[PDB]
RNA sequence: UAGUGACGCGCAUGAAUGGAUGAACGAGAUUCCCACUGUCCCUACCUGCUAUCUAGCGAAACCACAGCCAAGGGAACGGGCUUGGCAGAAUCAGCGGGGAAAGAAGACCCUGUUGAGCUUGACUCUAGUCUGGCCCUGUGAAGCCUCACUUACCCGGUGAGGCGGGUUCUGGCGUCAAGCGCCCCGCGGGGCGCGACCCGCCCCGGGGACAGCGUCAGGUGGGGAGUUUGACUGG
RNA sequence: GCAGCCAGCUUAGAACUGUCGCGGACCAGGGGAAUCCGACUGUUUAAUUAAAACAAAGCAUCGCGAAGGCCCUCGGCGGGUGUUGACGCGAUGUGAUUUCUGCCCAGUGCUCUGAAUGUCAAAGU
RNA sequence: GACGCAAACGAACCCGGAGAUGCCGGCGGGUGCCCCGGGAAAGAGUUCUCUUUUCUUUGUGAAGGGCAGGGCGCCCUGGAACGGGUUCGCCCCGAGAGAGGGGCCCGCGCCCUGGAAAGCGCCGCGCUGCGGCGUCCGGUGAGCUCUCGUCGGCCCUUGAAAAUCCGGGGGAGAAGGUGUAAAUCUCGCGCCGGGCCGUACCCAUAUCCGCAGCAGGUCUCCAAGGUGAACAGCCUCUGGCGUGUUGGAACAAGGCAGAGUAAGGGAAGUCGGCAAGUCAGAUCCGUAACUUCGGGAUAAGGAUUGGCUCUAAGGGCU
RNA sequence: AGCAGUUGAACAUGGGUGAGCCGGUCCUAAGGGACGGGCCUACGCCGUUCGGAGGGGAGGGCCC
RNA sequence: UGAACUAUGCCUGGGCAGGGCGAAGCCAGGGGAAACUCUGGUGGAGGCCCGCCGCGGUCCUGACGUGCAAAUCGGUCGUCC
């Protein structure tokens, strides 16, 4: 068992000094400052309190390296809506407009 | 189960406060953490958030109500009033 | 002597008010065109808690008339209020709790909530959690409506003033007494620096007209004339009667 | 500290070349008038401010 | 002479200058009991670090001169003076009788025509505030006053977006005009009008010559400023 | 229906046993019956007073609907309360709960009238 | 279908997301550390006797690919009462369970590329750098941390803004007329650049502040073995150190401390049980007056406690 | 350097801090503080997203 | 001229062993004609308790009192979600 040390100047157990153990080739164990954890998007409705699916979780900078293709789904609302609402969505916008004709 | 004779929810003040003041805030307390029957979805899961804040975790509701009931005693007789102050309108 | 507390709040050095993470300030949509002739379509989208009152408030989104843009306003919000519901607004609104329509066009009786004290000011009158305002009377003659407020006083507004239908949300809140001496204490950490007050009798003379003396008796009379000096004004400032009542 | 502005670190910089000794040559100059440099300071019995 | 419970014409208790009560709580004040012990009877022994001695190192307070007493007298309690007792180098470790020992121009007390903090029914003022006149302050009408007028002035709203006169069936969607008419470029291109009515003098409301500002006048004003608060006297 | 294999760490019971000694060091509440005061937790005189003092929740009164109450500034009708609106803000007293909170408005003070007889400035007459 | 494909035109304007959300509790996944078994290898310690023994070393970066593992109010089929599923707790369900088959996210775990060539361990030769071998296989946990999750609790407390980045809506536009063009968010690949300033050391019983190498003060990170409930005290390893501005010799008085001990008495001491003495952990019993019914309470008062040899019960897996 | 010293954080002579990816730099938090205006005899002060003809950028080719 | 000490407020950060009492909520089993009660377990609330770090500073009116220190030291002690 072996004591260590931070790599850098900063000394206090904040948000951005988070770090993780990693073992080196050279068998030491030595602190390996990790990234914040992101989160995938939310639905635009304010509704479902779950997180989109097919998006990467990763920080707001990150995404501007990533693919199209791995910020979104092929949907229409895909990437900024859940598929739930996005049928709520249609069906509302149908229904709606059905009932505007009724009435002329 | 019955380990309690008088106190209840409000066992966790001990012997502070007061016995009529942890009597007024054992009708509160029932009240403020109850889990009320949702009117939007029927599930009985209407919790509060913060004062007049009542959230369902099923539809996502919130709703405007009550400090420490959903809704107030002042809040349904004004309904009724205004209700039927609207009906004497389009007449 | 020296500068009584009550002199040192009106500098507001630290005893400003905490408004770090209020949510903004609660008013009615300005008036416009929509609500002058006809009534707006809003939809509420969030009812959140606004720290230092007890009144939650409506993030109710409406449609901007004149450009392509959704504008989103922070109304208090009325007691019954939900999210998903339409929150209509203007003079050809119907009276429905959280609707805002002008005092002339709602019947006597009519149980208001954010009411304005002006024509445009956006609501001055009964914001706090549970108050109201009735309208007692109108006169189509003079386009002024004689409202009743909380506090028992009878104003005569104008008939255009706006108003939301219904009781503010968060009623009763006074009712719960306070056990904790730290509830009192996080109550106003959120609004300013005033809660734990010392007793004037409780200082020297230095600091109060009140301090001093072998006990601590207020030693003169403490309803004070209104027309006192600040530093002089404390106790019972320009009090018409006194007792148990 | 080890984090320094560039005109502390340019003010440090002057204050460690002027606490060297006078040359030898300068009491031979002068005919013994300045023995010494009365303006040396140590790191613990006066500081800089 | 304590504590507790009673008694109460209580020098001089008493009801939010709160009275009475009271579980729990208290490094709060007090009384008693058990247990416990060197608190004591009554002190003893042991250990460490010191003191002590030594090598090296090495201050300060304090100091008229100094340093044995008794009585005497004396500024009324000598160390020196008087009369006696007497009196022997140089030192060590202790000690706390004395040096009316040191530390500090007594903090108590009095005096000073020395203050300061603070208080009022002290003396004299003052900010603020209340009120009146004048001033910005004009206009119309009625019987100085009231009611009107808007443009002074004032307030509020707004990204100054529709002033005056002639869309409620849902937690969708709404973004620079489709369409029509007219006209100009060389079937590609462009403009204008209607759509989106006309006129207007003030952006829209709420007050209005009143608020308010300026300036004198009266009241209030320990909030604040300045100052005073005799003397004699068996302190 | 179990046989085989693997895996710990606790608990209970019993015998035997030593000088009846064993939480063997270390760690580690003396207890009881009462009175007074403050309910409690919290706070306080850095460097003599940690308390019965302050605060406290609760209770009660007072002011005020914004051309406002309270207060700041030499001054802007500038600024704080106020991103506030009487379930609020501001000014006091009392001090949890329980139980009650009597009598006195003469005095002082505050406040309300103006069928207001006096006193009564400047200006105006 | 959730959504997947290396890409996969698109402005004004609009919408939304991430940045960006408190404290506390329970549980789960993963590393690190610790622990156990190899009658595992390499050195070393002990070897009077005993000890197949004791000690030490037994490893892999970022980024990328793949796969465990974890999470999901994500989808499809379908339909539930004799209600069922299920957690330590809960919670979930005709607004659709259970079951079956899928999808997505996180994968800091393992494998691989990196990458064994390097690093460690051992042995050998040479000299005043070259070689050899090894770097293995498992078990677990109320273990301790860190971290990622999940489910809750609490608030008259609701626990930041902005830069920056992204998705969608929008269809104004752009592109070529038969093989291409416009266009490309393809870690597909290649090409070029990334300036300025700080960077040593001390960070405290001698590098800071207190006049000093001052028993004071001064914000954090890492943290082993044994005992034990413990980050308590006590002992040890790694690391550090000479006892904190001096040595030697004595052991008088009187001090300060060891909260040293003391026969018999037990507060008679003293203003006053001041002082320290008693009690103490844990288990099994037993706990009054009073009370706001919560408490009082570890009330009070008892018994037990070591060592050794056994018995019994409490699991998992095929 | 309160004894010593062959020792030192003393003295003397030299040497030493290398970054696109560690931080500053970028962002605004509380806040500070210009601008417009107002105030002030003045030095100046007030005030802080409000309040001014506060835009210096276009697409499209001289036009919105 | 000072808020580098301190007082209060604001913003953005950091931190607080192991145990004890054990409230709502929940589960199951008894008693009853019913109203409903009783028992066990679970659960983990609290300006809750013991207590380490921390933050405080009660007593000895201990040490010290030309001190280590122009306020320190020791034991004891208050609090420690
Ligand atoms: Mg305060
Ligand atoms: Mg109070
Ligand atoms: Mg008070
Ligand atoms: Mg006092
Ligand atoms: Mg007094
Ligand atoms: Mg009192
Ligand atoms: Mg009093
Ligand atoms: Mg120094
Ligand atoms: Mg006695
Ligand atoms: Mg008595
Ligand atoms: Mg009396
Ligand atoms: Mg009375
Ligand atoms: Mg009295
Ligand atoms: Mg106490
Ligand atoms: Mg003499
Ligand atoms: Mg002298
Ligand atoms: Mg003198
Ligand atoms: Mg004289
Ligand atoms: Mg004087
Ligand atoms: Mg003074
Ligand atoms: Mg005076
Ligand atoms: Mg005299
Ligand atoms: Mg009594
Ligand atoms: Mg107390
Ligand atoms: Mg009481
Ligand atoms: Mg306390
Ligand atoms: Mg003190
Ligand atoms: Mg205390
Ligand atoms: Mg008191
Ligand atoms: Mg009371
Ligand atoms: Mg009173
Ligand atoms: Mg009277
Ligand atoms: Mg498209
Ligand atoms: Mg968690
Ligand atoms: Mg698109
Ligand atoms: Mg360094
Ligand atoms: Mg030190
Ligand atoms: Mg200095
Ligand atoms: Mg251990
Ligand atoms: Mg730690
Ligand atoms: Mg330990
Ligand atoms: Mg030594
Ligand atoms: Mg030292
Ligand atoms: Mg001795
Ligand atoms: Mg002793
Ligand atoms: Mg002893
Ligand atoms: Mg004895
Ligand atoms: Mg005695
Ligand atoms: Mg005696
Ligand atoms: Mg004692
Ligand atoms: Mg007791
Ligand atoms: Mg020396
Ligand atoms: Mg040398
Ligand atoms: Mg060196
Ligand atoms: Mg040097
Ligand atoms: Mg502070
Ligand atoms: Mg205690
Ligand atoms: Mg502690
Ligand atoms: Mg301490
Ligand atoms: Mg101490
Ligand atoms: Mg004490
Ligand atoms: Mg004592
Ligand atoms: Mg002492
Ligand atoms: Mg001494
Ligand atoms: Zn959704
Ligand atoms: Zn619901």
């Amino acid at each position: 068992v072996q004591r260590l040390t931070y790599r850098r100047r900063l000394s206090y157990n904040t948000a951005s000094n988070k770090t993780r153990l990693s073992r080196t080739p050279g068998n030491r164990i030595v602190y390996l400052y990790t990234k914040k954890t992101g989160k995938s998007p939310k639905s635009a409705c304010g509704i479902c309190p779950g997180r989109l699916r097919g998006i990467r979780a990763v920080r707001p900078q990150v995404l501007m390296r990533l693919s199209k293709t791995k910020k979104h789904v092929s949907r229409a609302y895909g990437g900024s809506m859940c598929a739930k609402c996005v049928r709520d969505r249609i069906k509302r916008a149908f229904l709606i407009e059905e009932q505007k004709i009724v009435v002329k | 189960a019955k380990r309690t004779k008088k106190v209840g929810i409000v066992g966790k003040y001990g012997t502070r406060y007061g016995a009529s003041l942890r009597k007024m805030v054992k009708k509160i307390e029932i009240s403020q953490h109850a889990k009320y029957t949702c009117s939007f979805c029927g599930k009985t899961k209407m919790k509060r958030k913060a004062v007049g804040i009542w959230h369902c975790g099923s539809c996502m509701k919130t709703v405007a109500g009550g400090a420490w009931s959903y809704n107030t005693t002042s809040a349904v007789t004004v309904k009724s009033a205004i209700k039927r102050l609207k009906e004497l309108k389009d007449q | 002597g020296r500068v009584i507390r009550g002199q040192r709040k009106g500098a507001g050095s630290v005893f400003k008010a905490h408004v770090k993470h209020r949510k903004g300030a609660a008013k009615l949509r300005h008036i416009d065109f929509a609500e002058r002739h006809g009534y707006i379509k809003g939809i509420v989208k969030d009812i959140i808690h606004d720290p230092g009152r007890g009144a939650p408030l409506a993030k109710v989104m409406f449609r901007d008339p004149y450009r392509f843009k959704k504008r989103t306003e922070l109304f208090i919000a009325a007691e019954g209020i939900h999210t998903g519901q339409f929150i209509y607004c203007g003079k050809k609104a119907q009276l429905n709790i959280g609707n805002v329509l002008p005092v002339g066009t709602m019947p006597e009786g009519t149980i208001v909530c954010c009411l304005e004290e002006k024509p445009g000011d956006r609501g001055k009158l009964a914001r706090a959690s549970g108050n109201y305002a009735t309208v007692i009377s109108h006169n189509p003659e003079t386009k002024k409506s004689r409202v009743k407020l909380p506090s028992g006083s009878k104003k005569v507004i104008s008939s255009a003033n706006r108003a939301v239908v219904g009781v503010v949300a968060g009623g009763g809140r006074i009712d719960k007494p306070i056990l904790k001496a730290g509830r009192a204490y996080h109550k106003y950490k959120a609004k300013r620096n005033c809660w734990p007050r010392v007793r004037g009798v409780a200082m020297n003379p230095v600091e109060h007209p009140f301090g001093g003396g072998n006990h601590q008796h207020i030693g003169k009379p403490s309803t004070i004339r209104r027309d006192a000096p600040a530093g002089r004004k404390v106790g019972l400032i320009a009090a018409r009667r006194t007792g148990r009542l | 500290a080890s984090h320094k502005t560039f005109r502390i670190k340019r003010f440090l910089a002057k204050k460690q070349k002027q606490n060297r000794p006078i040359p030898q040559w300068i009491r031979m100059k002068t005919g013994n008038k300045i023995r010494y440099n009365s303006k040396r300071r140590h790191w613990r019995r006066t500081k800089l401010g």
